[PDB]
């Protein structure tokens, strides 16, 4: 958008700044969820906890209206396809949050039905531990991932970014590798 | 004749070392020289696939932040007239995410470089 | 029959698959078979339930249908011989006395080492009306893995002769359409054959990773 | 013919719990065929069951029919007792605290099903109230087990560990307050008018219909049928609780909700039972050679084993140090054999195949869950009524696809 | 006939009663002591590791979640009480599943389960903690973990208890 | 090849002449403890885990070293309260001074003495007295380390250094509770 064809002046750091705060609040999360975390979703919906103080109650049942796809839950072989789309069928900015280990990386189901992580279909943002996870640790991913809304720069700034992001990535070693005290 | 430009994209640093030994400066002497970008991030790859030029892409299925399939799944989708794609699959079951990706090819990992090589051969012939 | 039906043949001591981890401990052989044919008196209604079950089929065929009968743990199980599957479901469900109206479904169970006898499909029965329940054991060889469908007898049985065929490759010849359920019908292979791998991926580490637990060492 | 649009109920809509695909023939917007799709939520748990020891496959089951945990557990350890021929030798209090979690998480996978059938029948407030009270059966689940949900707190021969010293009372306070709080949820749905208009006469499926298709549960005591699993077939010692099963004439949708409504204050019941029967004492067999080995203690660290136990096992007793060691590691041996055992989930007959090879590792574990068989009867439950009323019959089955799919 | 209206008197009335809604983050809600949070080894009142690396924990998960080195305390660098220490030790709490079973497992309560839960990433490693993360805190009396037993001392005397800084 | 009937338990089965009494019950799948029996070393009958009840013997029998005979009737510990008693009793003697290393010991989950302890041992101990202790590790060679503390002098070790290879530079040394496999000097 012209957002992004903005120069990189003050004007496109006050522009980063309010879309950051803007896109932070009103997250609206996918009206999506596959297994018991799915159940940890809503419980963090439920009154006991409240999503919607985070201006994240409106589970937006379209992807259209949908910022971010909570995962929330296992995703099997025959599901990948499925989630995917729904994702494509989101309109940028999108952000994925996996929630609990079998979302992030299979968990326990560690077998040919479930695919070890939706990072191997949608680009995720966070992942999240538990099985399931907590409201809380919940919560505490989306502040995480609002966090990293906020710094997400635009236009020029968003080239550089992605260009230095590369470069970083490209030497980071494997985790294969941290062979740190293994005999 | 001009340089094959193969984008190989993994978190991996190992895996795009790999796929750039199978694949030397030339596959074989009758196909012409091979130039190799390296790609670490989803971003990254989409925005070099989007610039064009790139005559196959060799993506990493086991790419942390964003799978291989993923990133195949979306180019296929977003750039016109994209060239072949290959896809490296952690695991023989993955094998039909593969196809779902409707990547030309899939090679498991670890990465065979003689099967590499000629799926390479096939996709670019 | 009439004998104890082997599954497995275990041999060595401590359960290992294979070698052993201490040298003169794997000698031992000890056939892992199942609970055999139970002597006539059975336990509790499994009396009625047979003697009914005798009475309504001929004898013939009472001796051609049923294959064995076996009370383990207080579960009557009948080894049904294949073919004539349809018949002795169409009995229970329908004799009065039998009335085993309620098929809970339809479990697949894959035995390798049981030659001409790898595949079992597993029929709970209940009769709520008696309050009774039964299982229904049906053998097929994995070279000819078909069995008959009891889609007429039990129209429940559907989707679980699917179950059971995308897991294990059991046709249930007579089903009105035998597809995958769970797995892609493009799936190859039946996960839950043992033969069948597990399909993991190693669990990454710092400098390791832990290859999937089908892969590395076990006891059993 | 040519006049129908077919469309996808699809894995992603608000009612179809994200993997549940209803493929619909519409005749404008009446249901012609109702196709239903699964597997979309398949997990292999019932393959990779056969890779884990007994007491670590609880683990497994626990997480298909993840709204009905501790009955998946139960089945399971019910299952491997029963194999072991153990069923008679488990202690009292252990039998008495898995009915009073089982009936408890009953009146949660009630609320959960109540929470989202409402929800998507536009009952807002229904989920929320819903889950409030979800959420103190939770804190208790909590407290007792440390997790949330997929506890794996019912363990082969017993639990996993005794009850904290405030589990009774937590218990009690919420015998005092589940009625008056469900009562909130009662009045928003039961009586309401949009609420019958909705539900009453909507996916009505006959006795019949749920002998054929094998139903059990809500659906299939909606049709007047008083078949339940813990009077027909106790187990856990149901026989020493007395209590009422809940069915109702109706056959539709409305009853099946009043039947899960019903249950609640039935549970309630049967948990005050359990509470007046709780006595101190073991919770896990006395064979040495079967039982759990750990001994779970809080302190200044965190949860961990007691101080105690580990110095039995570190510092004097060898042979209860070997024991701890392999019924840890390799676990305990089941003796071959094949054994079905049901138990009454909230959703119908749970049921549980096992098949062990007398090995440390179950041979095959199969459930027969309800969910999968009670959506056998979407098609009947579907076709004919409009899109809203095949969703209020879909809620009415209560599909959890964790379940369905295993 | 007002029954049918039963349900605006609930709204209405929880309209004027306090949310029950827990203040987290700010007021994070009480979790029980119970709770399934994140593992943690811990340490002996002199700051010696509990763990002796005998991956009973590991063993014990169903999750393969769990991955343990062990290694010889040798006299010039002693980390635990006899022969073994894990001298490696990560949780992949992308693979965790809160079970609760590595704690059940252990021999000497190296591991125990905290009440902490607040912990995700935006990178897969990060998520697998290793022994530096999980470690206690070092505690007042305690001491760096590469020192010799506490003076007439032994292994069974740590596990009797019979120990002090 | 003779061939001699017999009874284990219960059942009935033919087995060469000459062959013993764990072998035969191996062959039909009977489990009886032993440590110190090896199918390719000479029996030495030491550590009398592998009792078993013979009908027409006073005592119980090793089985690792009484030869089948014919007509020979013999009960295990699955259908002898004699032999069952014998094999616990000595089980919890080869506990009693063990040391509490199953965590730190290297056969830890593939110990003979571990599973054989959970089939065949007493659930907990009664030993509430001092137990035997030695130096441990001590290397016998570049290789090889001995814990003479988790060694059931079964003489497995030098009954194969003395019979299978001919190397005897590891014997049995000592008397007594004090006897251990060692290496006697620094050889
Ligand atoms: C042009 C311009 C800029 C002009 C200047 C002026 C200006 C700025 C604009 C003027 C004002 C405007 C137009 C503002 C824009 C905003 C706007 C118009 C409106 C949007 C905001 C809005 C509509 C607010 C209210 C929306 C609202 C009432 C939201 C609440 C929705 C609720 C109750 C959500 C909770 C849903 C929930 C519980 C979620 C869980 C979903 C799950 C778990 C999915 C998966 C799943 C499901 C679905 C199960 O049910 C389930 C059941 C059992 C087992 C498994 C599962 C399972 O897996
Ligand atoms: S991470 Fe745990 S709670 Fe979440 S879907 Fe997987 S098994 Fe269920
Ligand atoms: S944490 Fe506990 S179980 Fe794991 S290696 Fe250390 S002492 Fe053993
Ligand atoms: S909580 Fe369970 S899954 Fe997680 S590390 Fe501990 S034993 Fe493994
Ligand atoms: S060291 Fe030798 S005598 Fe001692 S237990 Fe081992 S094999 Fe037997
Ligand atoms: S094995 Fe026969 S006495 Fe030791």
């Amino acid at each position: 958008g012209l957002e992004e064809r903005l120069p990189g002046g003050i004007l496109l750091s006050t522009v980063e700044t309010v879309a950051g705060y803007v896109r932070k609040g009103s997250l609206w999360p996918a009206t999506f969820g596959l297994a018991c975390c799915a159940i940890e979703m809503m419980s963090t919906a439920g009154p006991r906890f409240d999503i919607a103080r985070f201006g994240m109650e409106r589970f937006s049942a379209t992807p259209r209206q949908a910022d971010l796809m909570i995962v929330a839950g296992r995703v099997s072989q025959k599901m990948a396809p499925v989630l995917r789309q729904i994702y494509d069928q989101m309109v940028e900015p999108k952000w994925v949050l996996a929630m609990g280990v079998c979302a992030s990386s299979g968990g326990m189901f560690n077998n040919y039905a479930v695919v070890q992580g939706v990072d191997h279909v949608v680009p995720v943002d966070i992942y999240l531990p538990g099985c399931p996870p907590r409201p809380e640790m919940l919560l505490h991913a989306i502040l995480k991932l609002h966090d990293k809304i906020q710094q997400m720069p635009l236009g020029v700034n968003r080239e550089e970014a992605i260009r230095e992001a590369e470069q970083a990535a490209l030497a980071v070693p494997p985790t294969i590798e941290l062979k740190g005290l293994l005999r | 004749s001009a340089p094959l430009r193969i984008l190989v994209y993994s978190d991996n640093p190992r895996t795009r070392e790999q796929v750039r030994l199978a694949l030397g400066k030339r596959i074989h002497p009758e196909l012409p020289e091979i130039e190799y970008v390296d790609v670490a991030t989803a971003p990254m790859a989409i925005s070099q696939m989007d610039a064009g030029g790139f005559d196959l892409a060799i993506l990493d299925g086991e790419a942390t932040p964003a799978g291989g399939m993923g990133v195949a799944k979306q180019v296929k989708d977003e750039i016109d007239d994209c060239p072949p794609i290959l896809v490296l699959t952690g695991r023989a079951d993955d094998a039909w995410l593969a196809k779902w990706s409707r990547a030309e090819a899939a090679v498991p990992h670890p990465i065979d470089p003689i099967r590499l090589s000629d799926a390479v051969v096939s996709l670019l012939r | 029959g009439d004998e104890p039906e082997i599954i497995a043949v275990r041999r060595g001591m401590f359960g290992n698959r294979d070698t052993g981890d201490t040298s003169g401990y794997g000698r031992l052989v000890r056939p892992v078979a199942l609970p055999g044919s139970t002597p006539r008196p059975y336990g509790g209604y499994f009396d009625a339930v047979m003697d009914r079950l005798a009475e309504v089929l001929g004898e013939e065929r009472y001796a051609m249908s049923i294959e064995r009968v076996v009370v383990y743990r207080d579960q009557l199980t009948i080894e049904v011989s294949r073919v004539q599957l349809p018949a002795v479901a169409s009995v229970l469900r329908d004799d009065p006395d039998l009335r085993f109206e309620l098929c809970l479904g339809v479990s697949g169970v894959h035995y390798p080492e049981d030659t001409g006898r790898e595949l079992h499909a597993v029929y709970p029965l209940m009769s709520i009306t008696h309050n009774r329940r039964i299982q229904l054991e049906v053998a097929a060889p994995d070279a000819d893995p078909h069995i008959p469908s009891l889609y007429a007898v039990y129209p429940t049985t559907d989707w679980h002769e699917r179950e059971t065929y995308d897991f294990f490759g059991i046709i249930f010849d007579g089903h009105p359409s035998l597809t995958r359920i769970e797995m892609p019908d493009d799936w190859e292979g039946h996960p839950q054959r043992k033969d069948y791998p597990l399909g993991g991926i190693p669990v990454e580490y710092h400098g390791a990773q832990i290859p999937p637990p089908d892969q590395r060492r076990s006891y059993s | 013919a040519g006049e129908r649009i077919v469309v996808n109920m699809g894995p992603q809509h608000p009612s179809t719990h994200g993997v549940l695909r209803l493929i619909l023939e519409i005749e404008g917007e009446i249901i012609t065929e109702a196709r239903c799709g699964i597997g979309y939520l398949h997990t292999g748990i019932e393959k990779n069951l056969e890779y884990r020891n007994w007491t670590q496959g609880v683990t497994f089951v626990t997480r298909m029919d993840y709204l009905s945990p501790f009955f998946n557990e139960t089945a399971y350890c019910l299952g491997v007792e029963k194999l072991l021929g153990i069923t008679d030798d488990i202690p009292e209090r252990a039998s008495v605290i898995r009915v009073m979690l089982m009936e408890l998480n009953r009146i949660s996978s009630h609320l959960v099903a109540l929470a989202t059938g409402g929800m998507e029948l536009g009952a807002m407030s229904a989920m929320f109230y819903g889950f409030r009270e979800r959420e103190e059966i939770l804190r208790v689940f909590e407290s007792i087990t440390g997790l949330r949900m997929n506890h794996a707190y019912i363990r082969p021969g017993g639990l996993a560990a005794d009850l904290p010293d405030d589990a009774i009372t937590q218990v009690r306070r919420l015998v005092e307050i589940l009625p008056k709080r469900l009562k909130d949820l009662e009045d928003l749905l039961n009586e309401n008018y949009i609420w019958k208009a909705r539900t009453v006469g909507v996916g009505y499926l006959d006795l019949t219909g749920c002998m054929a298709l094998g139903i059990t549960g809500p659906i299939l005591r909606s049709t007047g049928l008083p078949h339940d699993l813990r009077k027909a077939q106790p187990y856990c010692g149901y026989e020493n609780y007395e209590f009422d099963v809940i069915t109702d004439d109706r056959c539709d949708s409305y009853g099946r909700y009043i039947i899960r409504v019903k249950e609640m204050h039935e549970s309630v019941k049967i948990v005050e039972q359990c509470l007046a029967r709780l006595k101190p004492g073991p919770v896990m067999i006395s064979d040495k050679k079967l039982a759990w080995p750990a001994d779970l203690k809080l302190g200044p660290d965190g949860l961990g084993n007691s101080p105690e136990h580990i110095a039995k096992i570190m510092g004097r007793s060898m042979e209860g140090l070997i024991h701890h060691f392999k019924l840890v590691t390799e676990g305990i041996r089941v003796p071959p054999g094949q054994v079905y055992v049901a138990v009454e989930s909230p959703r119908g007959e749970l049921g549980v195949h096992m098949v062990s090879d007398g090995g440390t590792r179950p041979y095959r574990v199969h459930y027969r869950d309800p969910s999968f068989t009670n959506l056998q009867a979407v098609a009947a439950t579907c076709e004919g009524g409009m899109v809203a009323d095949a969703i209020a019959a879909v809620a009415s089955i209560d599909p959890v696809m964790g379940g369905v799919d295993r | 006939f007002l029954d049918a209206l039963a349900g605006f008197a609930v709204t209405l009335g929880s309209m004027f009663k306090k949310p029950i809604t827990e203040g987290y983050p700010e007021k994070p809600g009480p979790v029980a002591p119970r709770y399934h949070g994140r593992h943690q080894l811990n340490r002996y009142p002199d700051g010696l590791e509990k763990c002796i690396g005998c991956e009973l924990c590991a063993w014990a998960c169903p999750a393969d979640a769990i991955y343990v080195e062990g290694a010889d305390n040798t006299a010039d660098e002693r980390y635990s009480p006899g022969e073994r220490y894990g001298r490696v030790y990560q949780i992949n709490y992308l693979r965790c599943i809160g079970c609760g079973l590595c704690i059940e497992a252990c021999p000497t309560r190296a591991l125990t389960m905290t009440t902490e839960y607040e912990m995700a990433d935006d990178n897969r490693a990060d998520l697998i903690w290793g022994k530096d993360k999980l470690l206690a805190p070092l505690q007042e009396g305690m001491q760096a973990p590469p020192h010799d037993m506490a003076p007439g001392k032994t292994d069974d005397d740590y596990y009797l208890g019979n120990v002090t800084p | 090849v003779e061939m001699v009937s017999l009874t284990i338990d219960d059942h009935e089965i033919s087995v060469p002449k000459g062959t013993l009494l764990i072998r035969a019950a191996e062959l039909m799948g009977i489990q009886i403890p032993r440590f110190c029996d090896h199918p390719l070393l000479d029996p030495v009958g030491a550590c009398r885990q592998c009792l078993v009840e013979v009908e027409g013997q006073r005592k119980p029998m090793a089985s690792c070293t009484t030869t089948v005979m014919p007509d020979m009737v013999v009960r295990t510990q699955f259908t002898s309260e004699a032999a069952d008693k014998a094999q616990r009793g000595v089980m919890e003697l080869l506990l009693i001074n063990h040391p509490l290393d199953c965590p730190i010991c290297d056969k830890g989950g593939e110990c003979p003495l571990q599973n054989q302890a959970m089939s065949n041992g007493r659930p907990e101990t009664r030993f509430e007295d001092v137990k035997r202790t030695f130096p441990k590790p001590i290397s016998i060679s570049s290789q090889v380390l001995l814990d003479r503390e988790r060694c059931v002098l079964c003489a497995r070790c030098t009954r194969f250094s003395s019979q299978i290879a001919g190397d005897p530079f590891i014997d049995l040394m000592e008397r007594g509770a004090l006897q251990q496999v060692g290496i006697g000097q620094d050889k």
